[PDB]
RNA sequence: UAGCGCCGGCCAACUCCGUGCCAGCAGCCGCGGUAAUACGGAGGGCGCGAGCGUUACCCGGAUUCACUGGGCGUAAAGGGCGUGUAGGCGGCCUGGGGCGUCCCAUGUGAAAGACCACGGCUCAACCGUGGGGGAGCGUGGGAUACGCUCAGGCUAGACG
RNA sequence: CCUGGUCCACCCGUGACGCUGAGGCGCGAAAGCGUGGGGAGCAAACCGGAUUAGAUACCCGGGUAGUCCACGCCCUAAACGAUGCGCGCUAGGUCUCUGGGUCUCCUGGGGGCCGAAGCUAACGCGUUAAGCGCGCCGCCUGGGGAGUACGGCCGCAAGGC
């Protein structure tokens, strides 16, 4: 019912009297490939707990994507921190052309053909957040004419 | 003085909507009024009207916003998500009819100043004339 | 090159049972029916989570080794498909299926694709009457792929077409067993092929 | 429901400073350096707010009353001790809504200790525990007095001062819970979903608004109750 | 006839022995001082295949000279300050011109190449035939919103 | 005494006369140079006393250029808000300097603090923007080599660009 894929898993370290102590963080995307996505970043002393916590947080933070024949309705451009994401719709038969993070996020959203570009900072966390905000700032023609009813 | 009165009006609209103002007054001119006609026609604003401040004529632009949203940040969605001047003084942008951009693949507009008046991207394309790319709005 | 050598080791490495010998990949002797792990000393060991490049490369290698086409012709066909208008993957599959050796295999004249390649290269196959000995020959819709009149007395063709009695052919092919010929009706659709390959993975592999 | 002219002492707001510009729409004028609430817009918003309250009450919903300003504690502790809407009185604990499960575990411990003091198990495990658990139950009843009635998340919250109770407001926003609040000039009206532009310092304003609100609540479920015994709390 | 490179990460492919900061490897991070998936050999594997590697050079990634498409408080970066020349830029209204701008028509844009289709060498490479193009510039005609120019007017900028 | 800038009130006059500004030109702390003068205190160099393993230092006693003045040079800096100038737009609160006014307060200019929206890598900025815009100039393109070499221009020299 819900597909789950991890973006990256890292081990951070805090200093304490005696040495360094490690804590694992993990990004996880969840999607039904029908138009709903979810991104989560979980931290835990061990890797499996971090993955499970990231899955929970991802399922808690969902985004409804307005797919239009497997692609996006309009080109977007989002700056999250120093990381820029550029999305652009593509005709079918093109495929998803993106970095690892945006490819995973868009594939779990149900996108089949899209053109992307990462600019500025290539940080996977910030790129993921920028892609999520990009999918969140998507508007359909129905939404546009709904905002201009008056 | 104002170096670019049109960009000044666009920035007034932007700064007004960003704080969810009721209306904003811009120093009046026929060019700005002809642009505001396109704005109110396309539904980005509730409308405009000529007004008078202490001695001088202005234009009150009445802004438009979406419904109040739920959860944190209940501020409504902006009707004018983006409004940017293109053909600025010092770098003027003129495009042919085959060079008129399609803003947001249709969901936006591009205001042009052509020999047949101030039109939109689709309006000028239907008329078959190009001109100065004033600004992009979506 | 043609990779000539062991074949069922690809049945094992690719993780999906391939049919490179024709028979003996259906019989309990494929070594995939009894040894599903990859070849080598480190085949039975616990496999690590492969990278995305690993997945795409393995899928492309599966699709390529199914037809036995070298990397040169394979990449050329993919670029040709990407140049054309339409979905790249389905057009690529239609191009691969349009090869003369693969058509000979699909028409039941040969039990395997490499046996079909040898049958073509030795002039035992004709196209519209004229003898053709090129496996890379592209068959157009309407071409009549026949067997050489001088080769219809050979034992292997007798066997293969004697076993083809009653067997159905692909929806895009017709077969006349008595006359030992067939027709390429149309380009096959994606639904017509049951290949265990995700074409989008190969498109993404060449997108890099 | 007849509070048209009886609004005696509600229009008084805070001083010229310590205000919020977003409240300017609900302000009539400034008399002697004190913001006075617009009397018309007060009832204008009261119509919609009390209508939402009636709709939510006749449907059987639960409303959480939050008051800590030390001028509405004794009022909220009984206006909610009327029709079974819960309340938070002494202080608003961080996570009462977003971490509702842990606070419900605390409530489980509260009723557990109530069951221990109801069973003859008080004498065993001698006086040390008989004092520790006594003080524990004391503070649990002190903090979870009205909160113990919430079996699930509430359908709405009622606030006396959304600036003093800003944490509860934020938690309600996070969970998409409607926010009813008696706002004053020192609060941001955008965060409040159903605003009641009155006074939060005076006792008569709070008593009037909350009494009429609980009366509307019981009127929506039938069985009109007698006037609330909160007048004696004028002192 | 089957060979060549690789198997620490980037990057697809792991074990044994030898060696002991030695001998060496290395595009970048880096590996070796006793048990090295990184050196050397072996077995096995991965990748291509009459080729496989290396070096050199060009574009790419590189939004890293940022027109599209970057920056300058603390990361490289605001001139020590002013006066002011050239230059760049120019508030509101009306009119004339039509230089910029835009539109139509037409000429030009050799062939080959590129794109598309069909066809010829058994296919392909290669080649033939046909089709479609296209900025720019010339000419004739037209448009005047904006920029420009000229003439006049206004007082919100500026000065008194 | 001579003299520059600036702010406010009146709404009086001119009628876009505006903004910026490559070059050019002028000003430019301290130190330093030239000529002349002055020289109390201070004080590079220097003469000593201590300290120290040594003490070309810190500490102590002296002390010249200099610091000062006139005139002429020199063009540097953590010349700092490490933030070019101008105009417009975008919540407020508080402290303060300076006007005007119906002088609880309002309004205008200036100096601070806290903070809306927003921005920022963060610290922080936030009507005195580092926000939103427009115009023009200056400058940056990894670190060392190196603000060095060469050439030029300037300077008496030190040396500067
Ligand atoms: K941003
Ligand atoms: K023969
Ligand atoms: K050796
Ligand atoms: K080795
Ligand atoms: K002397
Ligand atoms: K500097
Ligand atoms: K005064
Ligand atoms: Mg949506
Ligand atoms: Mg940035
Ligand atoms: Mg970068
Ligand atoms: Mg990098
Ligand atoms: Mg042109
Ligand atoms: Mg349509
Ligand atoms: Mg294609
Ligand atoms: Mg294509
Ligand atoms: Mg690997
Ligand atoms: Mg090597
Ligand atoms: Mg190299
Ligand atoms: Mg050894
Ligand atoms: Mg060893
Ligand atoms: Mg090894
Ligand atoms: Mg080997
Ligand atoms: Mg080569
Ligand atoms: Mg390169
Ligand atoms: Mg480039
Ligand atoms: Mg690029
Ligand atoms: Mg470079
Ligand atoms: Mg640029
Ligand atoms: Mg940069
Ligand atoms: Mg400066
Ligand atoms: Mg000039
Ligand atoms: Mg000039
Ligand atoms: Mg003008
Ligand atoms: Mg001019
Ligand atoms: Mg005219
Ligand atoms: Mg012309
Ligand atoms: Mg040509
Ligand atoms: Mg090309
Ligand atoms: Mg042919
Ligand atoms: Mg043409
Ligand atoms: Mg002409
Ligand atoms: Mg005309
Ligand atoms: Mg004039
Ligand atoms: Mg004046
Ligand atoms: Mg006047
Ligand atoms: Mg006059
Ligand atoms: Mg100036
Ligand atoms: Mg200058
Ligand atoms: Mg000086
Ligand atoms: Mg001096
Ligand atoms: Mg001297
Ligand atoms: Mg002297
Ligand atoms: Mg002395
Ligand atoms: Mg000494
Ligand atoms: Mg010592
Ligand atoms: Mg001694
Ligand atoms: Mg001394
Ligand atoms: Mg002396
Ligand atoms: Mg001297
Ligand atoms: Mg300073
Ligand atoms: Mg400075
Ligand atoms: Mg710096
Ligand atoms: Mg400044
Ligand atoms: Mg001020
Ligand atoms: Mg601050
Ligand atoms: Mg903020
Ligand atoms: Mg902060
Ligand atoms: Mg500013
Ligand atoms: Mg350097
Ligand atoms: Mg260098
Ligand atoms: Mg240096
Ligand atoms: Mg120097
Ligand atoms: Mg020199
Ligand atoms: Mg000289
Ligand atoms: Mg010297
Ligand atoms: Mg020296
Ligand atoms: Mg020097
Ligand atoms: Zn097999």
């Amino acid at each position: 019912d819900f597909e789950e894929k991890m973006i990256l898993i890292r081990r951070t370290a805090r200093m304490q009297a005696g040495g360094r102590r490690f804590r694992f963080g993990a990004l996880v995307v969840v999607g039904d490939r029908q138009g709903r996505v979810g991104l989560g970043f979980g931290k835990a002393p061990e890797v499996p707990l971090a993955v499970q916590k990231a899955g929970y947080y991802a399922r808690r933070n969902m985004v409804e994507v307005p797919l239009q024949n497997g692609t996006i309705p309009h080109e977007i451009e989002v700056e999250f921190g120093a990381s820029k994401i550029v999305l652009k719709p593509a005709a079918p038969g093109t495929g998803v052309i993106a970095g690892a993070v945006p490819r995973a996020i868009l594939e779990l959203a149900g996108v089949t053909d899209i053109l992307t570009k990462e600019l500025g900072s290539r940080n996977p966390i910030n790129i993921a957040y920028a892609t999520m905000e990009a999918l969140r700032q998507l508007r359909t023609k129905a939404d546009v004419e709904r905002l201009r009813k008056g | 003085m104002l170096t670019d009165p049109i960009a000044d009006m666009l920035t007034r609209i932007r700064n007004a909507t960003r704080v969810y103002k009721e209306s904003t007054d811009v120093p009046a001119s026929r060019f700005k009024e002809e642009i505001l006609r396109i704005l109110a026609r396309e539904g980005f604003i509730k409308g405009y009207e000529r007004v008078d401040v202490d001695g001088k004529p202005y234009l009150r632009v009445y802004l438009k916003y979406g419904p109040r949203r739920q959860g944190p940040d209940p501020r409504p969605e902006q009707v004018i998500h983006h409004i940017r001047r293109i053909s600025k003084p010092g770098r003027r942008v003129y495009v042919g009819v085959k060079e008129i951009p399609r803003v947001r693949r249709g969901l936006g507009i591009a205001i042009l100043s052509t020999s047949k008046g101030v039109l939109t991207d689709r309006e000028a394309r239907k008329l078959g004339v190009g001109g100065e790319l004033i600004c992009e709005v979506w | 090159g043609r990779y000539i050598g062991p074949v069922c080791r690809l049945c094992r490495r690719e993780g999906v049972k391939l049919y490179l010998k024709g028979e003996r990949c259906y019989s309990p002797k494929c070594a995939m029916e009894r040894r599903p792990y990859p070849p080598g000393q480190h085949g039975q060991k616990r496999a690590r989570r492969p990278s995305d490049y690993a997945v795409r490369l393995r899928e492309k290698q599966k699709l390529r080794r199914i037809y036995g086409i070298s990397e040169r012709q394979f990449r050329n066909l993919f670029e040709e498909a990407s140049k054309k208008k339409g979905v790249t993957g389905s057009v690529f599959l239609g191009l691969l299926e349009s090869r003369l050796d693969n058509v000979v295999y699909r028409l039941g004249f040969a039990v395997s694709r490499r046996q079909a390649r040898q049958l073509v290269r030795h002039g035992h196959i004709t196209v519209n009457g004229r003898r053709v000995d090129l496996p890379s020959y592209r068959v157009r819709p309407g071409d009549e792929i026949a067997v050489a009149e001088k080769s219809r007395n050979l034992e292997l063709i007798r066997q293969n077409l004697e076993a083809m009695k009653g067997r159905k052919v692909g929806p895009w092919l017709s077969l006349d067993v008595e006359g030992m010929k067939g027709k390429f009706l149309r380009l096959p659709d994606r639904e017509d092929l049951a290949l265990p390959v995700n074409e989008q993975l190969v498109i993404e592999f060449y997108s890099r | 429901t007849v509070k048209e002219l009886l609004e005696a002492g509600v229009h008084f707001g805070h001083e010229r400073k310590r205000w919020n510009p977003k409240f300017a729409r609900y302000i009539y004028a400034e008399r002697n350096g004190i913001h006075i609430i617009d009397l018309q817009k007060t009832m204008e918003e009261l119509e919609r707010t009390f209508r939402f309250i009636e709709d939510l009450a006749m449907r059987g919903g639960t409303i959480l009353f939050v008051g800590t300003k030390k001028q509405a504690q004794d009022i909220v502790r009984m206006e909610a001790e009327r029709a079974g809407m819960p309340y938070v009185n002494q202080r608003w604990l961080g996570g009462m809504l977003t971490n509702f499960k842990t606070i419900s575990q605390r409530v489980h411990r509260l009723e557990e200790l109530e069951a221990l003091f109801a069973s003859p198990e008080i004498e065993e495990r001698p006086k040390k525990e008989q004092v520790r658990l006594k003080h524990e139950l004391e503070r649990l009843q002190k903090y979870l007095s009205g909160f113990r009635l919430l079996k699930r998340l509430p359908d709405a919250i009622f606030v006396v001062d959304p600036t003093k109770e800003a944490i509860a407001v934020r938690e309600a926003r996070k969970l998409f819970i409607p926010v009813i609040a008696l706002a004053d000039t020192d609060s941001d009206p955008d965060l409040v979903d159903y605003i009641i532009p009155g006074n939060d310092d005076a006792i008569r304003s709070i008593q009037l608004i909350l009494s009429r609100a609980v009366d509307l609540i019981i009127q929506a479920r039938g069985g009109v109750v007698e006037p609330s015994p909160s007048y004696a709390l004028v002192q």
